[PDB]
């Protein structure tokens, strides 16, 4: 019941979403074969909401993999937590967008989304009733966010009565890999606005310094990114696997973090952290993990929360808790942090609690905050949006594929008024 | 700015042998009381005075400055059996009681023949509605997912919208009866937006002027908890609400002088972004049958009217 | 002959059931499984020969909490049917538990009831538990009052139910939940218990010397709350109260019904020995601020009609001085119209103890349930964060994407408007 389909496109989407998925099978004891190895009947009491069962009691992902480029695919397929997927659900071209968002929502992903929309059209009729969705993709390309986006305007479409999620990797200015991520970011925010239900805009150049300093290590590949992108993900939806003591679904953390349908735009954050010699100097207590969520610097989105004030922010623990002394800390962080903290939203917490952990750990949080520094992102991509569109800079591209200039200054547009949306509530 | 005129039809025959009681209480000319509890507003037209003072109350500043090129705007409302038929059109050919939009169009036709002969006022109209927040065009069978976007002045609009040029108030009253032809109705269950364009081209000045002017039919605030509706009219319900309260929360924005009003919130305050913010006048007429029978959804509709000035 | 039915709306109400079986199966004798190795009707019923099966139907939109008790300890007792279950909960919306998801759920509650009633020959009321804050428990248990009142209407229908705090609450969109499920807490209704958390937490951090307290303590003292109740109708005291002769000597107005409780003594079994609960003492602690189940100072407020459901090693002479006690202390003033506010209730059984619990196990008991004008302040601060939330529209595009409006909004701030004004006006 409640059961959810998880979308996953682009490179970036691929690899975050099979962290997830090794990460979400390490707690419900799924072996690389697919089958169920644990030990408690709570892993398997909710394992139809994201598996499916097959001939063999083999758990199957009701995952769809999408690209425009198979080597993705083969790398799924190579990599650990492969053969758990469907070959089926597997739906790559062999263009490959190019960080042009013109050909992954035009061209290419046109004649393409077919496929994929037949194939979770089958995924959706196979379950019970499924609640929501979640799109795993990233801002930068043409390949994810393009897709993703016709894809989730498609849905929409469809299926407009049904929760939406979008687990966004936005592109931050220093970190800079490719050069047409204002427009390509953009393009696709235009969509996420008015298609999305909440969306949790994760940051690369966050996570780098999550990793950097918070856990002290010394070479941070993706694979860390991924994982602490895994626990943030698998820590919002423990409730629907898990019992609890405060049981929150997808629906309750949206209709209690959305006041308005547009201010849906979320950083997301996880604790505890800790690195290896400190691990032994750390007393994992509800204070602990409390005072180290709300830490700006342990944020996985590159916007100072200090420069701006919170509306809503749901905690999702999870762990054996007591829950006055829960209830306790975030009203203690409430009052100590007044001035962050909006004044008309009394109650800005929002909390949820589950009692099976992660593998590994005696307790565990999550942290999802709409504060008003979002706008600062959505700033300063603007500012480099203006400094290549004045000039008409990388423009031929999109518009000899089938774009126009208008459809730039409307998202353009849209997204400095949802600039202002987040500061006239500051 | 905006000035919401209510009105409170007579009581038909049809009630008055089941016993009910004219419940609408009155103070001065712009405040009612109901239930022991009084309601503001700016104008409260009574079940006596006919469509001509309503009409000359409401309507004709608005005509009066989109002639001069700036942008006006009426909202209609109202449930089943409250007078929309009978205010907004009534009559067809009638000139003594007639509503509200064919006066409108007479008025435009009129003055456009009393000008100059060089003044080409070209006068276009589009009629489309909103249907489970889908923008359905009711010229056209197939544009029925029709979307909206902007132009280089912020001044948004339908892409796709099946225009039709006029010459004379019947085409323009073919046109309306064309379209609610294949209007959504059970009872409307679907707002409806009939745009008047009227471009005014100076000769010897080389200066033109278009002059936007919208007629919004919204539809029924429902309370489905109960009418027991189960299906596709709950989900009609719920897109109906939401388009309602996201106007509410607008021309709350707008008339409390807030700095940011959030248009886009809703397609059909998305499509409105110009003919409400500044230079362009705007009055809401809510129609309501005052009798106790009616009293409890009657609330709800005054309550729309308190979420303009308030 | 006599009986009750008990409905459990929401994860509080379902996991205060949880609590609350418990205790009743522990009372009775009865293990886990219905095997009994009189009384018991009040809530048990007798499956022919080796079970009894309880008066109860756990109602629930979530399937996690219902299905931790299809497979918790008492599968056995409860039978898959009285525990209903939906597939997509209200998710803390007043709409979608009211309406939308609640009607795919009702009718099968209501047949249920039906079956559950034409049982039993003698039904003395409901008992109906819900928190003001959550989605399911304020919508369907609005609309699951509006078609008892519509069907029964005659029988005395009680919700024993949780309560928002101001400062220590959960959720963010309470206020509105709370505000819209009042009309139904007040029309259909007939003597409703206000209850809530953050007083049972200063209650089990002062008294219990618990630094850490979950909500499963939290339960059993509400267990406890309602067993001192119903005690007047399972066992046979010297001098009985039912639910018919309770509401009339504790409601004096049809409006005023809401008469926060309290319970005594809750101590711990280390803090046991020192103090000897007598009568007195327990009789006193109770009018203590710092005892009540409610954030409000009763100094401030007067009471008017109080309920005294001693249970245990009682006799009425201590009873009847300690009274006196009260009467002549002057901090504890009472409404001038109402010169005896007392019904005095005594009962053999003393108060039972959980295995695990956290309550000592003591001879005397005291359930107080004073009708005052303090619980109104409640009130006043719900509908300041109400306010606070409306004028700006908080959240209420998701609500009215289900069928709500906003005169309904009004319509119930207006009503609990004139709730307090009735309040205020009776006190003088
Ligand atoms: N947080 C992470 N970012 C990643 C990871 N792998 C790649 N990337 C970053 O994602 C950004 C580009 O996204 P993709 O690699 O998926 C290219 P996309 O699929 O969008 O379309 P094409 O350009 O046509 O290939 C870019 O900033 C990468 O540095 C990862 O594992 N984690
Ligand atoms: N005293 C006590 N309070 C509880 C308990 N469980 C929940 N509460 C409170 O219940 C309130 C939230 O309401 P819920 O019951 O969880 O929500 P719901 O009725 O299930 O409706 P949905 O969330 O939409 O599924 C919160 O204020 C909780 O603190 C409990 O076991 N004991
Ligand atoms: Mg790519
Ligand atoms: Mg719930």
């Amino acid at each position: 019941m409640r059961e959810i389909v998880h979308i996953q496109a682009g490179q970036c989407g691929n690899q975050i979403g099979a962290k997830f998925w090794e990460v979400i099978s390490d707690e419900h004891g799924i072996d690389p074969t697919g089958s169920y190895h644990g030990d408690s009947d709570l892993q398997l009491e909710r394992i139809n909401v994201y598996y499916n069962e097959a001939a063999g009691n083999k758990y199957v992902p009701r995952a769809i993999l999408v690209d425009l480029e198979p080597g993705t695919m083969d790398s799924v397929r190579s990599g650990p937590f492969g053969q758990i997927f469907r070959p089926d659900n597997f739906v790559f071209g062999q263009s490959g967008a190019g960080n042009n968002w013109a050909k992954g929502h035009y061209t290419e992903g046109a004649e393409l989304v077919d496929s994929v929309l037949d194939v979770v059209r089958k995924e959706s009729e196979s379950c019970d009733c499924l609640q929501g969705f979640q799109l795993t993709h990233s801002l930068g390309g043409g390949t994810g966010s393009g897709m993703g986006t016709l894809l989730i305007s498609k849905i929409r479409e469809e299926y407009p009565d049904r929760i939406m999620n979008t687990f966004s990797v936005v592109p931050s200015p220093k970190v800079s890999d490719t050069v047409v991520e204002p427009y390509n970011a953009t393009l696709s925010v235009h969509q996420l606005v008015e298609n999305t239900d909440e969306t949790y805009c994760i940051d690369n150049e966050a996570l780098y310094d999550i990793c950097f300093r918070t856990l002290k290590l010394t070479t941070p590949t993706y694979g860390d990114l991924n994982h602490l992108v895994s626990a943030t993900m698998s820590g919002v939806t423990t409730c629907l696997r898990f019992p609890g003591q405060l049981n929150a679904d997808l629906r309750k953390l949206a209709v209690n973090m959305v006041p308005f349908p547009r201010l849906h735009f979320f950083m997301p954050g996880f604790a505890p952290l800790t690195s290896r010699g400190s691990q032994q100097y750390r007393a994992l207590t509800v204070p602990e993990l409390t005072q180290q969520m709300f830490d700006a610097k342990n944020m996985m989105a590159a916007c100072d929360p200090r420069h701006g004030r919170y509306l809503t922010v749901a905690a999702v623990f999870r762990g054996r808790m007591s829950m006055k002394e829960v209830d306790e800390q975030m009203l203690n962080v409430q009052n100590k942090n007044s001035s962050y903290f909006v004044e008309w939203i009394p109650n800005n917490v929002k909390t949820a609690v589950c009692d099976i952990p992660p593998r590994g750990l005696k307790m565990s949080a999550t942290f999802i905050g709409n504060s008003t520094a979002i706008q600062e992102l959505f700033k300063r991509i603007s500012e480099q949006f203006t400094a290549m569109f004045r000039r008409k800079a990388f423009l031929h591209w999109y518009t000899g594929e089938g774009m126009d200039e208008m459809e730039f200054t409307e998202a353009e547009s849209n997204m400095n008024d949802l600039v202002s949306e987040y500061q006239q509530y500051q | 700015n905006i000035k919401v005129m209510c009105r409170f039809r007579p009581l038909n025959e049809s009630e008055v042998n089941r016993g009910d009681k004219y419940i609408a209480k009155f103070q001065g000319e712009d405040t009612v009381v109901i239930a022991s509890k009084p309601y503001a507003f700016d104008r409260v037209f009574q079940s006596s005075t006919s469509q001509e003072q309503v009409y000359n109350d409401a309507a004709k500043k608005i005509v009066k400055d989109v002639l001069e090129g700036y942008n006006g705007t009426i909202f209609a409302y109202g449930q089943t059996s409250s007078g929309k038929t009978h205010t907004m059109e009534g009559k067809l050919h009638d000139p003594e009681g007639m509503g509200i939009i064919p006066r409108i169009v007479q008025d435009i036709f009129n003055y456009i023949y009393s000008m100059d002969e060089n003044l080409e006022f070209h006068i276009k109209v589009s009629y489309f509605e909103i249907y489970l927040d889908k923008i359905r065009d009711l010229l056209d069978v197939s544009k029925t997912n029709l979307s909206v976007h902007e132009d280089k002045n912020r001044v948004p609009y339908v892409k796709g919208a099946t225009e039709r040029f006029v010459s004379s108030p019947d085409e323009v009253m073919d046109t309306i009866d064309e379209g609610k032809s294949n209007r959504h109705v059970a009872s409307s269950r679907s707002h409806s937006i009939f745009l008047i364009n009227v471009k005014q081209e100076n000769t010897q000045t080389e200066q033109k002027l278009s002059g936007k002017l919208y007629l919004v039919d919204l539809a029924g605030s429902e309370k489905v908890s109960k009418t027991g509706a189960e299906g596709a009219v709950l989900d009609e319900a719920k897109n109906i609400n939401k388009s309602l309260s996201a106007l509410g929360n607008v021309i709350s924005a707008l008339a409390e002088g807030s700095t940011y009003v959030p248009y886009r919130d809703s397609k059909m305050t998305r499509i409105l972004q110009d003919s409400l913010g500044g230079n362009a006048r705007t009055t809401i007429v809510i129609c309501c049958s005052p009798s106790s029978y009616n009293e409890s959804e009657t609330k709800s509709t005054l309550l729309f009217g308190q979420r303009a000035k308030t | 002959m006599r009986e009750c039915i008990s409905i459990h709306v929401g994860q509080a109400g379902v996991q205060i059931g949880n609590a609350c079986w418990e205790l009743y199966c522990l009372e009775h004798g009865i293990q886990p499984d219905g095997q009994m190795p009189d009384s018991f009707n009040t809530f048990f019923s007798e499956t022919g020969a080796g079970k009894h099966v309880p008066r109860a139907v756990f109602v629930d939109l979530e399937p996690t909490v219902i299905d931790e008790v299809r497979t918790g300890t008492y599968r056995q007792l409860f039978h898959p049917e009285q525990l209903i279950t939906g597939k997509e909960d209200a998710a803390n919306n007043y709409a979608r538990g009211h309406y939308t998801i609640g009607k795919e759920i009702i009718d099968l509650v209501l047949d249920r009831i039906r079956k559950l009633a034409d049982q039993c020959t003698g039904l003395q009321g409901f008992l109906v538990f819900h928190s003001f804050g959550g989605g399911t428990g304020s919508g369907f248990t609005s609309l699951l009052m509006e078609r008892l009142s519509v069907d029964y209407g005659k029988k005395s229908k009680l919700e024993f139910s949780i309560y928002p705090a101001p400062q220590v609450s959960t959720a963010v969109v309470e206020p509105y939940n709370s505000i819209l499920t009042t009309h139904t807490t007040l029309e259909h209704s007939d003597c409703a218990f206000m209850v809530d958390n953050e007083a049972i937490y200063d209650i089990c951090r002062r008294n219990l010397d618990i630094e850490r307290p979950t909500y499963t303590n939290l339960n059993r003292l509400i267990s406890q709350i309602v067993s001192s109740i119903t005690a007047s109708l399972r066992f046979d005291g010297a001098l009985n109260v039912d639910l018919t002769e309770f509401q009339t000597n504790l409601v004096p107005y049809p409006r005023i019904h809401f008469p926060l409780a309290t319970y005594a003594p809750v101590i711990s079994a280390e803090k046991a020995y020192h103090e000897q609960l007598s009568v007195a003492e327990i009789t006193n602690a109770c009018f203590e601020p710092a005892n009540q189940m409610v954030k409000c100072d009763p100094r401030h407020g007067k009471y008017m009609a109080c309920c005294l459901l001693y249970r245990g090693d009682v006799v009425p002479k201590d009873v009847n001085a300690a009274i006196a006690t009260i009467k002549t202390k002057r901090s504890i003033q009472f409404v001038d119209w109402c010169p005896t506010g007392f019904k005095v209730g005594i009962n053999y059984q003393p108060p039972t103890v959980v295995p695990g619990g956290d309550l000592a196990k003591v001879q005397r008991a005291v359930c107080m349930l004073s009708n005052t004008t303090a619980i109104a302040e409640a009130w006043a601060r719900l509908d300041h964060k109400f306010d606070l939330m409306y004028a700006k529209r908080a959240f209420v595009h998701w609500y009215v994407g289900e069928g709500m409006e906003e005169g309904e909004f009004s319509e119930a701030r207006e009503d609990m408007a004139a709730l307090e004004k009735d309040y205020e006006e009776v006190g003088v």
